[PDB]
């Protein structure tokens, strides 16, 4: 890629999260939201590396700290709509055209530090927090469908989650050096999201994960996605690590979840990048790998190989681009990439 | 070669995703 522009947000504190609008129909603008602090910002990507602003919304709690933000939309109007979400614990849901918070959700013991849509009902939402525990919202009926957590549930934060690519399981891992398996197309799960639907509740409580592992880092993973079937989490020793549930062989829908097994295909290797909460990144098509670190640097790893170690190592940097990389966000065609910093900067790089 | 082969689920997956995709007119912001 190339870099094309940046800017810094004159709140001038960190920005953690960022994501483009998957969501916008082909030939629409290249849209993506950046949050933190109270802010939440959107950008309309134009050409001539052009980043325009188009709207933005400032909290009236001067002291909330967002971490993330998920993109959907109303299925009622086909209109689309933003959740974020940080360290007051509480699930806003804005209207990104009138910058308006038309929902909020509170649950959660304390902070959450992730959300995550449905990649196929925009109605269900998924946030990991602070508290031990998963939570799943139906945001059409204002539900909570389930809690995820308990006897064999998280011991310590929830840092990261992701749903696989049809939506039928969820991984999550955090400070207990935990990687934990959630299905959701279980009879118990499917029957929970239908009767969300009905009320106008019962939430399911969920304490048994289907699988579990704390073999793979030996630290805090904080931060997990899948690859097809495999999985993808990092810690803090500068490596995201491809491993998956079982044997070499095992397939994941026919594993148990007493299985003890694990393995390992491979890593990413890249440098100063150990501080908490980096998270790294894929391409819709899921042909890029990307992680920025805390001194500005960029890694994008070509994820079309036969092994990770063959994979080729792009790093992007520009000399005026220092501060710590907390996400990247690629745009659906892949034609654009964009990093967040600690320092409120932007950057923009367009692809080769 | 199971990385590899992992990758036919993911093709055939996000083939999957996009094809939705395609059928939706989510109004831009």
């Amino acid at each position: 890629f190339k870099c094309v522009n940046s800017l810094k947000e004159d709140h001038n504190q960190p920005l953690f999260g960022v994501q483009f609008n998957w969501h916008s129909k082909e030939g629409d603008p290249l849209v993506f939201a950046t949050v933190g602090s109270n802010r939440v910002t959107l950008y309309e990507c134009h050409s001539q590396g052009e980043i325009r602003l188009l709207q933005s919304y400032v909290d009236a709690d001067a002291d909330e700290n967002f971490y993330t933000c998920a993109w959907t939309y109303d299925s009622n109007t086909s209109h689309p709509l933003l959740a974020v979400a940080g360290s007051r614990g509480i699930i806003r849901i804005i209207n990104p055209i009138t910058m308006q918070c038309i929902k909020h959700y509170v649950g959660h013991g304390n902070a959450i530090n992730e959300l995550k849509f449905h990649p196929r009902d925009p109605n269900l939402l998924l946030s990991v927090s602070k508290d031990h525990a998963l939570r799943l919202w139906n945001i059409q009926t204002d539900t909570l469908v389930a809690i995820f957590g308990g006897v064999e549930g998280h011991r310590d934060e929830v840092l990261s989650a992701d749903y696989d690519l049809l939506g039928e399981k969820i991984m999550s891992c955090g400070m207990d050096h935990s990687l934990k398996l959630w299905r959701i197309n279980s009879k118990r799960m499917m029957n929970a999201i239908k009767e969300s639907y009905d009320y106008n509740f019962i939430s399911q409580k969920i304490h048994f994960p289907d699988f579990s592992t704390r073999d793979i880092h030996r630290n805090y993973v904080d931060c997990v996605r899948w690859l097809g079937d495999l999985i993808l989490s990092k810690s803090c020793e500068n490596a995201i690590v491809c491993w998956k549930p079982g044997k070499m062989e095992d397939d994941i829908d026919k594993i148990k979840p007493s299985e003890s097994n694990v393995t390992i295909l491979g890593r990413f290797d890249y440098s100063q990048c150990d501080i908490w909460y980096m998270r790294f990144s894929m391409d819709f098509w899921q042909k890029m790998l990307a992680l920025g670190n805390q001194v500005g640097k960029l890694y994008v790893w070509d994820l079309e190989v036969e092994d990770p170690h063959k994979a080729k190592c792009t790093t992007l940097t520009h000399h005026k681009c220092g501060a710590a990389i907390r996400q990247t966000s690629f745009s659906r065609d892949s034609s654009i990439l964009i990093a967040v910093c600690d320092d409120a900067s932007i950057w923009r790089w367009d692809r080769l | 070669t199971m990385f590899s082969s992992n990758r036919q689920k993911i093709l055939e997956r996000t083939e999957t995703l996009n094809q939705e995709w395609k059928q939706r007119r989510i109004q831009p912001v």
